[PDB]
């Protein structure tokens, strides 16, 4: 089970960065979580039920669906905010990425911490641009929303395309596959991190991408 | 091959997946936002571990359409989302299509591997139904949205030349492969 990685790219206005990341992490996590496992000593276990809700974006003409866990939404909202202010204090560069990776924990011998083995990573590269009129702020609400549509479609296509998932664990091993720390929902073990990148050129891959258009 | 109750559990899963499919699609074109609560202590009606409330009229419409039959090669189930304006002009926005190919697969445990993958496909369907063009139109409502479930024989050309399609996803079972998608104008 070697690590699958996926990259999406978005160009957004300043106000739109938080919703667009929220739109992407929640749709991946909605596919990458499950009902709470409730084990009995005999080995038997039951699965709880996941609720979902629609979220209208305020700066994008867009709606996405998230699991109805409010600790989870709080969790991602705070680190999505840590990404955005980090972009704001980046001044010029204008770029930064965010990554979400799912991993299993393997028990390690003393003194080494359990090694965390990713089986899937998601990366979102953002390019903030600031807009001048308030009608290209309004018009921008529409095509960012149209572009997140196809980003959501692609995420969904990749998930059917992706075959490996962790073996479903026993009660002793469940904390090495799932985050059992939430009440509503059981996400796979996951880490999200980010980086503020420095800009440089785009490398005359343009001709390769221009061959695909023709 | 499949044991006797392997075949019947699979058939119960496909039925309720198909009934849940129409609920999600119709509830996403209904006009308003959908919010269901999670639950650590499950209920016996939350199929596939997902909280999806049933609309009774939609269940009945779904069941009459399937006529107690399940989709299979040739027999697909379709939800037609259409628009009738006050000028009486009617046109199909989308035709959601739950199909079944003959590519079988005796390598999946019917009981709970197929079950959890039907569940993920329902989760994809909740995501997808929000990001096709008919969704935003249905949330504004001049014109109203109409839904019709049928069991064909899928026929799409009313959508018009050049329509687009998106694959929601795919699930392999010992009786064939379940395909779900949307042709949209």
């Amino acid at each position: 089970m070697n690590c699958r990685s996926e990259v999406l790219e978005v160009s957004v206005e300043g106000r739109q960065v938080e919703e667009a990341m929220l739109a992407v992490l929640h749709t991946v996590l909605l596919h990458r979580s499950t009902g709470k496992f409730h084990y009995a000593a005999a080995g038997t276990y039951s699965i709880g039920t996941v609720g979902t809700q629609d979220v209208d974006c305020d700066f994008i003409d867009f709606t996405y669906v998230r699991v109805s866990s409010e600790e989870l939404d709080r969790a991602l909202r705070k680190v999505v905010g840590e990404f955005k202010d980090a972009l704001r204090n980046s001044g010029g560069d204008g770029l930064g990425q965010m990554s979400l990776e799912f991993y299993q924990k393997k028990k390690s011998r003393w003194p080494f911490s359990d090694e965390c083995i990713p089986w899937e990573v998601w990366t979102v590269k953002v390019h903030v641009v600031a807009l001048a009129t308030e009608q290209e702020r309004q018009i921008c609400r529409e095509k960012v929303g149209e572009k997140l549509c196809e980003k959501i479609i692609n995420i969904v296509e990749v998930m059917n395309r992706h075959e490996y998932l962790p073996k479903m664990p026993t009660q002793s091993e469940v904390d090495n596959v799932f985050d059992t720390g939430l009440r509503d929902v059981q996400p796979y073990l996951y880490k999200i991190s980010f980086q503020i990148t420095d800009a440089l050129g785009t490398s005359v891959t343009t001709t390769m991408r221009r061959l695909i258009k023709d | 091959d499949l044991n006797s109750q392997d075949r019947k559990d699979l058939d119960k899963f496909i039925k309720f997946f198909a009934l849940k499919t129409v609920q999600v699609i119709v509830q996403a074109r209904l006009g308003e936002k959908i919010c269901t609560r999670s639950s650590s202590s499950p209920t016996g009606s939350d199929w596939f571990n997902l909280a999806i409330k049933d609309i009774p009229e939609v269940t009945h419409e779904a069941k009459k359409a399937l006529a107690g039959q399940l989709p299979a090669v040739g027999r697909s189930m379709c939800v037609e989302i259409s628009l009738k304006t006050s000028e009486g002009d009617s046109m199909e926005l989308e035709i959601w299509c739950l199909e079944m190919n003959e590519k079988c697969d005796k390598e999946i445990k019917v009981s709970y591997t197929v079950y959890n993958r039907l569940s993920l496909l329902l989760k994809s369907l909740l995501a997808i139904t929000r990001v096709t063009p008919a969704y935003r139109l249905s949330r504004k409502q001049e014109y109203v949205i109409l839904y019709r479930i049928y069991f064909g024989e899928v026929q799409l050309s009313g959508l018009g030349e050049g329509f687009q399609t998106v694959r929601v996803g795919t699930v392999g079972t010992p009786v064939g492969t379940i395909t779900l998608s949307c042709a949209y104008r």
